[PDB]
């Protein structure tokens, strides 16, 4: 019920345009108005979720409007194994093929007024932080 | 790029050589052709007078649209020492040189010429047969060698020691190998009239006490010379000058009579297709070539799978893209021999891509990419891993007695250009070893 709620309202209230959602919503849901994905995290090298999670904003409504282009980000940290999982989950789509655009910066990000983990004292306190997550009548007496 | 190097070389040399070297209407007529037309003009309007002509009645020749063109002729005339100003009775007189002007008269009015161009035997040969398959294999053989691609008749030692001697085709022997550069590189890619030239421009240079003009009267003597046809044996020099370009299959012997070849004409002037090839999405090169010399050189930065009699197919691989890099090829040139022998279906392709961006957005001009973007990013982003890890050699700076002293050898450093780093709270800073003597011996004075 609670997910459900959470669909409907991302869909046809205008203050909500965008969620956070997980594995569950990988495959076989059918989301029409979806046009934009991200993911920042990953179930390791797996090639076939990655084609089913791409799978969710295929189906966008406005898919055929002139100059139209959906988004996939995929955030990774370099000089990691992460970009080796990256790169190998990737090897189907290639194939298939899509090609993956490498974005080293992104343009106009330090006119936005607020950042998350701005101030090297957050990042100290979050290195911490994280770093820390690892006989009927007898029945009265009772 | 062909008539610059040319002019570059011959605009290096003496005056005192040049005037020898104008002596042959042969070597006139092909140095002629090499300058801009307007100096052409200027040079046949001067030919056919005997007269001193001022510098202001040529200017008035030339439009105002064309005053810029004016300046680039009369500069590259009066490099090669070609036009003699003499300054007399107030007027800078201009007039052409005697030796230049006799041998173009001689060469256009059929005067005596001491057989500068030759003679015929009127003992003709097969050229196609013949002459096309000698200089095409020799030149295959040395392209082949020069690719590393293995290869049995190895070139001969004197364009062996022409190369090693070069900057093309470095080699160690401490290695016992030779291996190609970035300027082997440019000179693959280069046509194959540049092909030549550049040779022909090394040896040149390399050659030392056989006069430099003589060598240049059987250069241009050759590319006056036509294929198909016999030429009767000439300078003692020229003797062995003639058997060693023999060597660069430019001109034939049967084992007393030399034979121009093809290349020899391809020396004066210039003159689906083979060579154009598809890159996918996917990293992998479909090139419509049938060549050892295109299946070597796509070698260098394609790691090859297999191949057809039509289409060579490859797929590049980060091993292969650093075996490129490693030989000092740049990406640049790599995406120039892409692009420059793209196939007709991508640059269709590419060419409706542009269409549809300038429909979308027509305010804009984008460029016009012919292969995705995709392979330039990745094929950059591998160099700049290559250049990620940054070394210097050289020493460090510290325990400064001053903070005067310190700053007053920094910025010493710093004007020389031999400063890489430094810091005002530490007091230190590093220079590169080619600025410590200079900066030691400051420091002492
Ligand atoms: F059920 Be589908 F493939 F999103
Ligand atoms: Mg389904």
């Amino acid at each position: 019920q609670e997910r459900m709620n959470i669909l409907q309202n991302f869909q046809y209230n205008d203050q909500i345009n965008t969620i956070f959602l997980s594995k569950v919503g990988d495959t076989s849901i059918d989301l029409p108005e979806a046009t934009c994905l991200i993911q920042i995290s990953s179930h390791y090298g797996s090639r076939r979720q990655e084609a089913q999670r791409l799978g969710r904003i295929l189906r966008a409504k406005r898919r055929n409007d002139e100059g139209f282009n959906a988004f996939f980000y995929s955030l990774v940290s370099k000089d990691t194994q992460e970009m080796y999982y990256s790169t190998k989950r990737q090897a189907f789509l290639v194939d298939q093929g899509y090609a993956f655009k490498v974005i080293t910066h992104l343009h106009g990000m330090e006119n936005i007024p607020n950042l998350a983990y701005a101030s090297p004292r957050e990042r100290r306190e979050l290195l911490q932080e994280v770093l820390l997550k690892n006989h009927p009548l007898i029945r009265k007496m009772y | 790029s062909l008539k610059h190097s040319v002019t570059q070389y011959l605009e290096e040399i003496p005056q005192q050589v040049q005037n020898r070297l104008y002596t042959s209407p042969a070597t006139c007529l092909a140095i002629y052709r090499i300058l801009p037309p307007l100096a052409k003009f200027f040079i046949m309007a001067m030919v056919f007078n005997e007269n001193e002509v001022p510098l202001l009645d040529l200017d008035k020749w030339v439009n105002s649209n064309g005053k810029l063109q004016f300046q680039n002729a009369i500069k590259s005339m009066k490099s090669l020492h070609l036009l003699i100003p003499n300054k007399s009775s107030g007027t800078l007189m201009i007039n052409l040189n005697p030796t230049f002007k006799i041998s173009l008269r001689n060469a256009l009015t059929g005067g005596e010429v001491q057989n500068s161009f030759g003679v015929v035997v009127e003992e003709n040969v097969v050229s196609l047969d013949l002459l096309d398959e000698y200089s095409a294999n020799k030149w295959e053989t040395i392209l082949h060698f020069m690719v590393g691609t293995p290869l049995a008749k190895i070139p001969s030692e004197k364009v062996l020691n022409l190369l090693k001697h070069s900057k093309l085709m470095e080699e160690v022997n401490s290695t016992g190998e030779f291996k190609i550069t970035n300027e082997g590189f440019q000179f693959l890619l280069q046509e194959i009239n540049s092909q030549l030239w550049t040779l022909l421009l090394q040896y040149l240079k390399m050659i030392e006490t056989m006069d430099l003009v003589d060598v240049l009267h059987f250069i241009f003597m050759l590319g006056a010379l036509e294929v198909g046809k016999a030429y009767k044996i000439l300078s003692e020099t020229q003797r062995i000058m003639l058997q060693d370009m023999r060597d660069y299959g430019l001109v034939f012997q049967k084992h007393s009579i030399f034979y121009p070849t093809k290349l020899a004409l391809m020396l004066t002037s210039d003159t689906i297709p083979d060579g154009s090839l598809i890159v996918e999405t996917n990293f992998k090169i479909y090139s419509y070539s049938n060549s050892p010399l295109q299946i070597a050189v796509l070698s260098l930065f394609v790691h090859l799978k297999a191949r057809f009699v039509n289409m060579v197919l490859g797929q590049i691989t980060r091993e292969s893209i650093r075996r490129a890099l490693t030989n000092g090829i740049t990406a640049d040139q790599i995406i120039a021999y892409l692009e420059t022998h793209a196939h007709p279906q991508m640059r269709r392709l590419a060419e409706e891509k542009l269409e549809k961006k300038l429909e979308l957005d027509p305010n804009c001009k984008e460029p016009l990419q012919v292969l995705p973007p995709t392979v330039v990013d990745q094929i950059r982003l591998w160099q700049l891993e290559l250049d990620r890890v940054i070394t210097y050699e050289g020493s460090l700076y510290s325990d400064f007695e001053t903070s005067q002293e310190y700053n007053l050898l920094s910025k010493y450093a710093q004007d020389i250009g031999v400063l890489l780093w430094k810091d005002d709270k530490k007091k230190k800073f590093f220079i590169s070893k080619e600025g410590n003597s200079q900066v030691l011996d400051f420091a002492k004075r």
